[PDB]
């Protein structure tokens, strides 16, 4: 019913940056809602560095979203008859949210994070046997095509009187997050026809080469195939959204622009002890540059504002008749401290 | 309705609070069983109903279902409560058994 | 037993 | 009301010497921890993080002093916990939901106390990857313990039994979030000093131009370590996500020999206490020089094995005392000099 | 203890733990004097590290045993088994704590007398001016 | 520990899933017991433990407790697992007698 | 029936399948036939193992089936049916087929004027 | 079974217990059946004396073609460490190695046969009469 204008616009306030990932998503709610009203499906998958707000993104599609939405990790996950999780146990967590109503779960939408853990890796001749690897792709893969999995029936006493509710995944939509890592130096091969000696051979530099962004902006399932992915995993996802490295003005808004932005979580933690707090166009600027350096994503700019503010908060309570602060370009850079207003 | 499910319950979870390892006895002669031959001796087979012991448990009054690990192998074992015959700790002397229902003649 | 006493395994 | 950095400082202090930077960073985040306990919605519209310390420091450092003796001046919950003994899920090795059930233990296994507690996870650095890119076979103990750990300093519900395992089929698992919890990782990364020396130091080959360091102007592991990036410790070997969720890093220096001498009898649990109190005991006294404590932190600071190494240098020179002592009568106090470290004079004895 | 079959935990080898619970049979399963008890390990030359062996390739027999027993030997809590035969994590174990036991390594170190000789002899050398060392003037092992 | 407990909710449910009331039988004489003893003959009396007739019914190992309607007035019940003699359905008398045990003296 | 389903190694769950469709009928059940997918997955637990398990249906085992009770019966309820008769198929798109295949029909490289060379890509369609 | 295959302890994992194995799969875990087997080996060539394990898989062939005790699953699973291995006695199993030799005839020929090899007058196989071989 609601036009993605409205999705991706209210998404824009948590997440700025990001333009083709939020259009895929918003289409695919607006085509699964329609859908529910009355054919098929299209499972999408998210392939972005570290920082880039692929799990922000699920935590905010959860929010605008008014059906069944769950978010689960593949690491717990592992083959039947062992310790740890199955795939079913995806499924309980998504009917917990919904009252655990067999129907709205069928309706319900599911999000699955950390995906590129699981790969089919070496026997490890040491260790019994690998259950973190094919062995809990092929039951999901199962699960992605649409099948009936025995599940808990609902847990809600000790006796549920036989229900045994196997639930179709077929009309619920599947998600897959994850941060491939070195899946850009696999596309290399097949995008970079090499380097020689010759002077007619193209020799590109650390700076000439593309970034990481940018080859993975040109993945294609063959790539994720030798990677250590099931091939016919890969090929029920027929959508591919791929994000991009943050930039300087990309990481200042995030600093001010959101409701929860970075300065308006240090700023409350000095507003609540008496004192008031205060930043400057130009200090966002060299956070942005000593951030992006990190090669860290958004979290990286945590770091530079506690190691600057490090000294500071560990006298600041001690001493008293403190007003406000003020925080300058030279604080960034370490030649000076941040003002003081007394009185 | 019989008597054998709502009775196993009682049991059951009175050996589990008493801290002993409880322990079921199936009659693998009567119909509807799901066990191994070579186990079973005495036309009888003890199967393990502590919650480790098998996967998950779940008790009905239609019939009972657990998965549980024959020879090292996973298995499914479904038995009917007609087969059922009585339940007690395997690790003390205590025990009790299950009266005779007559709808299951 | 004729049924493990665990029936979850570990490798 | 909750109390100020400077006091917290003082007490780790008091068990803890040339390690300033490493006490303040501590200090600060138990005093953020606090603030944001005391607050339950901890704002009026926004949602506060936690930054995740991580402690890189040479051995005998103090690491695992500073956590032991904070646990002692904290209030909420505190638990230390061993990498090499965490696996991946699926596995004989333990459980990473293994260490919240510690911690939960520690509560009365109160599940709003274990939402808001403090963290200690050592030998971090012993899990770490051999190489930067991804292992061709599974690490149950390197790669996966990182990977599992990735959810849970970001924060996830958990599944941890009330009593146990057995007592019901499913138990109702107790969920408790961490997304509050703060963690702190402490490692000695031996080698670590390498990749820093390879990126900061260059022109090293066989040439004019090219300068060589000589092995005597080269910087120190203590200095060396202060210049870091998150991209060293990816050649050393570590998952970029699991660097992401450890914002702030600290760096601890080496002992010195003046820090090594206050050692000897500032610290509440000081060697030559611990020594004097096994004599007390036995009726005997024993007195120390302050030359013989200076000879014992060269000898310490060669051996190239921190605090520890003081230890060592005192049991060997008081091995032969100890053996003849009880066999001896009469004997009301002992005087250790400096010529006694250097083995050529025995300690004098003192008749009643 | 032997160090040879000790392996790191989550392997089929045996845990570092497992000693502790040699101890436990010893004292009929008792936590105060497993607490006070002795422990001696042999053949701890043996888990020596290879320097030439890259650190690609892991060691749990070696490298594996040596990292386990640093929080063992300085003192932590282990979760020691009942019996030791397997350490499932849903399993319950008894908590020992290691802050007062003694440990005692032994093990006769092949080649090590070769390093300590050229470091605090490096009398090597053919020049006229460096130093001739005949080989009855080498130390002893 | 008391079988009891566990075999007064097995019997409880029973005759609810076959559209009986539920009837207990206890014992006034025990000490702790909280039920009206206007209501009580020969040291002993009957409660109504249906849902329809019965709100906040809590069916415990140490006691049962429950609220019920008692005349014109409603009033809270108490009563020892030791005090419960018997079970059974108004409709048909159908239930079982409670045996004895060590634990209740 | 998916061949890494059952690399791990039933076959009677695929004959009672089978059997379930046609009622229960031997005679049905024999002119049914059985195809094998994903058999190129697990191509070089039990692997090639397995597979000698599978020949023994090729060349014809009696399986017992019970007729829609769900629980074991062999005294009375479970049905014989031979597999002999039954025709087994199944189909292989393992990766590289082409290569493998050209390593021992090309089998042509030589560095001459002469000598027979071919496109770098490829010569012959696939 | 292809000897190619079988490895050494210690390497990738196959072992030359999994050919018994295969063996009681085929006579339904029947350890006095398996006795009276014929056991065959095929494409024993390839591997011999050139670290890598060459010879050394053929080193634990010799205690089973002599006899002895060989320990297998119960059920032809996974080796557990929670479950016990039968043992089949292998002194009365007869075995049958068979393989194709490249290059075993030219060393043939030169200890029986008397020819110069590559020379002007030495006999080459132009005659194309394979049956010599
Ligand atoms: N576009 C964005 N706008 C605002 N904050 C962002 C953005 N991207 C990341 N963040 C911040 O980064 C943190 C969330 O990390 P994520 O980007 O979700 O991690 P990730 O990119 O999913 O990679 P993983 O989860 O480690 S594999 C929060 O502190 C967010 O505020
Ligand atoms: N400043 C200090 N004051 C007193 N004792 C100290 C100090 N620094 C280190 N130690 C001693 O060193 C030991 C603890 O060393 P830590 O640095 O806390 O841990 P660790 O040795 O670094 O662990 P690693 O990283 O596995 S070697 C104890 O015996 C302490 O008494």
């Amino acid at each position: 019913l609601p036009t993605p204008h409205e999705i991706r616009n209210h998404l824009d306030d948590y997440v700025i940056g990001q333009e083709q990932a939020k259009k895929v998503l918003a289409v695919a709610v607006y085509n699964h809602y329609k859908r529910l009203r009355n054919l098929g499906k299209s499972n999408i998958l998210l392939i972005g560095p570290t920082g880039s707000g692929k799990t922000l993104l699920a935590e905010t599609l959860a929010r605008l979203l008014d059906v069944p939405f769950t978010m689960a990790d593949a690491t717990t996950l592992t083959e039947a008859g062992y310790v740890g999780e199955d795939v079913e146990n995806i499924i309980q967590k998504l009917l917990q949210k919904c009252d655990y109503d067999v129907q709205k779960a069928q309706r319900g939408i599911v999000y699955i994070d950390e995906i590129d853990k699981i790969s089919r890796k070496s026997d490890n001749p040491s260790i019994t046997r690998d259950v973190s690897g094919e062995g809990v792709q092929q039951a999901l893969l199962k699960l992605i095509e649409g099948t009936v999995a025995a599940v808990p029936p609902q847990g809600g006493r000790k006796h549920p009187q036989q229900e045994f509710l196997q639930v179709d995944t077929s009309k619920i939509l599947f998600i897959c997050g994850g941060a491939f890592a070195g899946l850009d130096k696999v596309i290399s091969h097949r995008v970079e026809t090499g380097s020689g000696i010759g002077f007619g051979a193209t020799v590109k530099a650390k700076s000439d080469k593309a970034s990481e962004g940018e080859l993975l902006a040109q993945v294609e399932p063959e790539d994720l195939i030798k990677f250590g992915l099931i091939p016919e995993f890969i090929g029920r996802l027929p959508v591919v959204a791929t994000l991009n490295e943050l930039s300087e003005e990309a990481l200042i808004q995030i600093l001010k622009e959101p409701k929860n932005a970075l300065t308006k979580q240090y700023q409350a933690l000095f507003n609540l002890e008496g004192v008031d707090l205060e930043f400057r166009d130009e200090a966002l600027d060299a956070i942005a540059k000593k951030a992006m350096a990190r090669k860290t994503g958004a979290r990286g700019l945590r770091s530079i504002v506690e190691a600057a503010l490090l000294d500071t908060m560990y006298d600041l309570p001690s001493m008293e008749d403190v007003e406000k602060v003020v925080i300058d370009e030279s604080v960034i850079d370490g030649q000076s401290e941040p003002l003081l207003i007394y009185g | 309705t019989p008597r054998r499910p709502y009775l196993l319950r009682a049991f059951y979870e009175w050996l589990l609070d008493n801290q002993l390892t409880p322990h079921l006895v199936v009659d693998v002669t009567l119909p509807g069983v799901q066990v191994p031959m070579e186990y079973a001796r005495d036309g009888q087979i003890v199967l393990n109903i502590a919650p480790r012991a098998v996967g998950n448990l779940e008790l009905a009054n239609d019939e009972v279902r657990f998965n549980a690990r024959f020879g090292g192998i996973p298995r499914q074992v479904s038995v009917p409560l007609a087969a059922v015959l009585a339940i007690y700790a395997r690790e003390n002397g205590a025990g009790t058994m299950f009266e005779p229902e007559a709808a299951y003649d | 037993a004729a049924n493990d006493e665990n029936y979850a395994l570990a490798a």
